[PDB]
């Protein structure tokens, strides 16, 4: 399964995963293409940021899904 | 020569434990709290002996399970952290100006002042996990050391670190559940596929990231569906007691001489690239409050963050 990560710049690149994976290994996936740590790392999906504690499936996520991402911000 | 210790990890269910004065707590037993203080790394004295320990790892299986029940799945190194900053921000102190309080700015804990006094303004909102929700009403009672430092230790913050308040917010938002109705419905149509409605309800309907507006997040959005045509999606229905959309710092200009419909929102100042600052504010005149510091302006040249609306009742006919 392909989906498609977003970014601010406007590159958009294409992981490939399963539903089983949860949102901290698809941080590692962008480690991975980006070299963006998965530490300061927001996705955003159908308007929800992911939480580390769930997987793709949890959030309805699956072919052709589009993911937003958003840098943690330092204040 | 030998002492006897209470361990626990929720305070009402204690085991004892004998210790020498040999070694030292964790090499003995593991890293244990005493009276807030972490004793670990010091030789067991006669002092402590019959007194209470809070342990925080090297758990038995009764205490992982009722650490499972008390706190929600965590991580082996989330008690620890959790105890390590309430002893960390026991000194932080809140500023009330006219009844309302503040977090007064203390080792860059700005985006945490942001985060709470948007919580303080969201009704009928509740924690599922037991220790978060005794310690959002002891916040709402006038104590917040526990409930700070355990949103903290959920989000993976550490003391003395700037950090994101829209992630934070929204981490912490994730875990509660609303005390009342609301409803949230996308319709989605395609000629070839047909008209699919996407619902949400409760807390997950009144939480939007990736807008700012309320006119934007009723707009119309168009695109290809998934067979290759052309696809719409429409917000068509909105029940909510109140509306949090966040977004990115987008700067602009707000003002009062407009009369605005948003209740509070949160401000990212500086370069969002480097180290900033967060500003929360309401409007009551939009009320400043950073961190203590308390002014009134009539408009005000901002990059608002988070954006806090009233109550929802809105429906579309979609056409
Ligand atoms: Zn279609």
């Amino acid at each position: 399964m392909q989906i498609f990560v977003k970014t601010l710049t406007g590159k958009t690149i294409t992981l490939e995963v399963e539903p089983s994976d949860t949102i901290e290994n698809v941080k590692a996936k962008i480690q991975d293409k980006e070299g963006i740590p998965p530490d300061q790392q927001r996705l955003i999906f159908a308007g929800k940021q992911l939480e580390d504690g769930r997987t793709l499936s949890d959030y309805n996520i699956q072919k052709e899904s589009t993911l937003h991402l958003v840098l943690r911000l330092r204040g | 020569l030998t002492i006897e210790v209470l361990v626990t990890v929720d305070g009402v269910n204690f085991r004892t434990v004998v210790l020498n004065n040999k070694n030292t707590y964790r090499s003995q037993l593991g890293c244990v709290f005493f009276n807030g203080a972490d004793i670990s790394d010091t030789i067991p004295d006669e002092k402590q002996n019959g007194h209470s320990l809070y342990l925080a790892d090297n758990l038995t299986a009764d205490e992982t399970k009722a650490l499972k029940e008390l706190y929600g799945p965590v991580d082996p190194t989330f008690l620890h952290r959790f105890y390590s900053l309430k002893a960390a921000v026991h000194g932080w102190k809140m500023v009330v100006c006219d009844k309302v309080r503040s977090l007064k700015l203390s080792d860059n804990n700005c985006y945490l002042n942001a985060v709470i006094m948007t919580l303080d303004l969201l009704k009928d909102i509740k924690f599922v996990i037991p220790a978060l929700q005794h310690a959002f009403m002891k916040h709402k009672g006038g104590d917040s050391t526990d409930f700070i430092a355990l949103i903290m230790a959920y989000g993976n913050c550490t003391f003395g670190a700037p950090d994101d308040a829209s992630r934070l917010l929204h981490t912490v938002l994730a875990k509660a559940e609303l005390c009342c109705s609301a409803r949230m419905v996308w319709r989605e149509w395609c000629n070839v596929c047909g008209i699919k409605d996407v619902v949400l309800q409760g807390l997950k309907a009144c939480c939007y990231v990736g807008v700012q507006t309320v006119e934007d997040l009723r707009a119309r959005m168009t695109y290809v569906c998934q067979c290759g045509g052309e696809r719409h999606r429409q917000l068509v229905e909105h029940t909510t007691p109140w509306l949090l959309l966040s977004g990115t710092p987008n700067e602009k200009l707000v003002t009062t001489s407009t009369a605005p419909d948003f209740v509070a929102f949160n401000v990212f100042q500086g370069i969002e690239t480097a180290v900033g600052h967060y500003v929360h504010a309401r409007l009551k005149l939009i009320l400043k409050f950073d961190s203590g510091t308390v002014s009134k302006t009539s408009d005000w040249k901002c990059k608002v963050t988070d954006v806090l609306f009233p109550g929802q009742k809105y429906s579309s006919d979609c056409n």
